RNA sequence: GAGCUGUAAGUAAGCUUUGAUCCAGAGAUUUCCGAAUGGGGAAACCCAGCAUGAGUUAUGUCAUGUUAUCGAUAUGUGAAUACAUAGCAUAUCAGAAGGCACACCCGGAGAACUGAAACAUCUUAGUACCCGGAGGAAGAGAAAGAAAAUUCGAUUCCCUUAGUAGCGGCGAGCGAAACGGGAAGAGCCCAAACCAACAAGCUUGCUUGUUGGGGUUGUAGGACACUCUAGUUACAAAGGACGACAUUAGACGAAUCAUCUGGAAAGAUGAAUCAAAGAAGGUAAUAAUCCUGUAGUCGAAAAUGUUGUCUCUCUUGAGUGGAUCCUGAGUACGACGGAGCACGUGAAAUUCCGUCGGAAUCUGGGAGGACCAUCUCCUAAGGCUAAAUACUCUCUAGUGACCGAUAGUGAACCAGUACCGUGAGGGAAAGGUGAAAAGCACCCCGGAAGGGGAGUGAAAUAGAACCUGAAACCGUGUGCU
RNA sequence: UGAGUAGCGAAAGACGGGUGAGAAUCCCGUCCACCGAUUGACUAAGGUUUCCAGAGGAAGGCUCGUCCGCUCUGGGUUAGUCGGGUCCUAAGCUGAGGCCGACAGGCGUAGGCGAUGGAUAACAGGUUGAUAUUCCUGUACCACCUAUAUCG
RNA sequence: UAGGGUGCCCGUACCGCAAACCGACACAGGUAGUCAAGAUGAGAAUUCUAAGGUGAGCGAGCGAACUCUCGU
């Protein structure tokens, strides 16, 4: 999944191309709240709304590019590593 | 024991008689002997007497789906020395 | 119901036919007799068919 | 829950948590004086643990 | 491995990297009823005996254990009948009881409407319903068989013979088998004759009753006299110890970017990559490369199942000889009355039942469709048994030229429920906002309902009486009459 | 469609003052009228919260409704003596052993359950919006317990 | 005749000739028992009233035919 406190980039939607931090996560429906993405106006105050986790992609710590994440076992535990580079992210 | 559940703070039939009488909701399978000894063991009073009455389960609480409430048993105790059995 | 003690004889069921073959259900009982036979524990009187009472019993 | 205490201390604990804390909080939540209502479900579960381990000892 | 306190929204109070919530194996707790079982009973309640403990000066009131009936079994078991033996009493027992898938299986009892273009035989049909008994399957099962060859060698099922031979108001109709080709492949233990012990008893002849050995046959075989030296707990006799797999959570898992339309890209236009993975679902539209996944490989503290070897058991196998002895009795069979065999009492063999009568003992006994003689095959009157076979309340994967809310379950919804009946019992109807509640702040008329704006939205004749929105029906305006 | 048609379920109301967006229909009042061996008072079945106070007016009420046996929110049933159990038994049901019976089960003894009947200690007055021999005041009665020959 | 204290469980509200029970209905029907005033009288009859309750959940007009109930 995508745990919060992560800097992502929006791959689809009408916010696509932006990037922010993950704030909240609703993993029973695969929704995440990004900062500055999907600003909604409710009766009149303005907030962020959830976006399906299928739409945001993590940024490579090396080249700032959206990649996939895999898992390795450096020790008796898991580590996440980018797909373009191989550095823990 | 904890054969006493709740104090019953109502308008008149519990505050107009709180000069000496104290009303509780108790368990539904107890005596007035059990309650008379339980009050004296909990609060350290001398309980002069105790009256008990049963209440049937009302069907009043009905939302989208109709249902009944709980049957409840209410006990009034008259003290001979002491006070403060519901605050 | 009843049945022979020594052997197992018991009534059976069959048809009873007219001269036109009109069938009707009927029974065939056993020839049970109240006989006081001698078992240890006590001599007890029980049903025994007359077919078992011939040639060998205690009474 | 790793209580690991003397069985008589287990009985003192069930008899303390059993009425005193829980019965007091049950009166307070009725007469309109208890906030921090989540104490109640705490004490209840404590009174379960003290019982279970004593039964494990038999 | 980062959030969580179900729906169910919201508040309040909280828990969590010192590993919550969650998933799996094991353990603990488990109120009252209900076979309900201490007694009673209008299920879910009332009233008790006894032992022990908590409380009170003391009674009153509590907590826990136990107390039904039948069966067997040890003891006390000693009447009317001396004594004994019916009763009566105590102690012990994972003993029974009830339920459920009236799907399958065996047994007991057993219709009718219908057909024959009537109906009495006959058919429907040994079907429906009912009752008892199990089991994971059951029933059958190791030739007193089939037959007519240069023979076969338990049973069960299927294909075919064959709608044949037969049965029959010989009407309507009912209807085989043997062979032959195959699935599957377990065969064995008793009774009896005789040998050694055991009481009681009238010589010791007591299987006079008890026990162990023995022995299972048609090739007649066994006892009897004689020599001479494999386990198979699914039958065979039943109790334990011994490492690999399977189930019950899981982990890794290749490869895509840019432009146009758009509220939104997966679409169109370009280039590019993976593939033991191009099954499928989601994602703001139509994705092999965005997510969950798929091909492949890896994993198990603990519980269970199955399975291999090693223990643990068990356990003298054949060949001759013939004096004599044994080889399942009120049985086989017959007459009378029924039933069952495809077979309706017929010339009716083979097989069961009720009532009467009643055989032989290896030169024996039975069968080869009345019956007799000669030939051939077999050895009843004792019992157990796996596989091939039938069905599905239920769990795990998956499929469909199956339905798509008047359909598919009666029930896609909180349905066997509103309800309706004294009762047994009968029984519906009800789907859809949007991609995301962003579910209309605020102003105006109105008491509120309800509008008209203005905002959210890509859309508000999308505003929760929410997709689309048709016909009957109800209106408002108008062109010609 | 019939069609704004039939009906609106036996009966005496009139005015004044309120409240209210709205009054023949709700609240208070005076006059009149009806029952009075009953339309009055109390209780057994049977219903089962319908009882009270504060709010409400979508639907129910054969019209209206500012009201209600209707909707919402909070309340209300108090026993040693009253009626039942811890007492008895009609009719009937059930029944250890037992008798009969294809099965299922039918009948039945000791015993048991069982009222509509028998036995059995409390009366006046006061009090609340809602209890009343039940709560309170006064005055009593019965059974058992502990202190300072009787049982049958 | 043989031999000074303790006192439990269930019901209790409300309607009960009725708009709350049995009749599908706020339905002229049905529903056991107790109490029982005055004038008049045989009287629990008849007429008028007491204690107490009630004015009945559609009205306002007009005063045709015809139907229903009532008087001459």
């Amino acid at each position: 999944h995508i745990k919060k406190g992560d800097n992502v980039k929006v791959i689809a939607g009408k916010d696509k191309g932006k990037e922010g931090k993950v704030i909240a996560t609703l993993p029973k429906k695969d929704r995440v709240v990004v900062e500055g993405v999907n600003i909604m106006k409710k009766h009149i105050l303005e907030t962020e709304a959830a976006i399906h986790v299928s739409n945001v992609q993590l940024l490579d710590p090396k080249t700032n590019e959206p990649t996939r994440v895999g898992y390795k076992f450096v020790d008796g535990k898991k580590v996440r590593i980018a797909k373009k580079s191989g550095e823990e992210i | 024991r904890d054969i006493l559940k709740r104090p019953v703070i109502t308008e008149k039939s519990s505050e107009a008689m709180a000069e000496d009488k104290y009303t509780f909701d108790v368990d539904t399978r107890v005596n007035k002997t059990q309650v008379k000894m339980a009050v004296e063991e909990i609060f350290n009073v001398k309980v002069a007497s105790v009256n008990i009455m049963n209440y049937k389960p009302k069907k009043k609480r009905m939302g989208r789906y109709q249902g009944y409430t709980n049957k409840r048993r209410k006990a009034i105790v008259t003290l001979k020395e002491g006070s403060d059995d519901l605050f | 119901g009843k049945q022979c003690f020594v052997t197992g004889r018991k009534a059976s069921t069959g048809n009873r036919r007219s001269h036109a073959l009109n069938s009707t259900k009927r029974r065939w009982n056993a020839n049970l007799q109240k006989v006081r036979i001698l078992v240890d524990g006590k001599p007890k009187k029980v049903w025994v068919s007359a077919r078992a009472l011939k040639s060998g019993k205690v009474t | 829950k790793e209580i690991r205490n003397l069985t008589t201390s287990e009985i003192e604990e069930q008899i303390k948590s059993s009425k005193e804390e829980l019965f007091n909080l049950r009166f307070q939540l009725a007469t309109g004086q208890l906030e921090e209502t989540a104490r109640i479900r705490t004490v209840r579960k404590t009174i379960a643990r003290l019982k279970t381990v004593a039964r494990e000892r038999e």
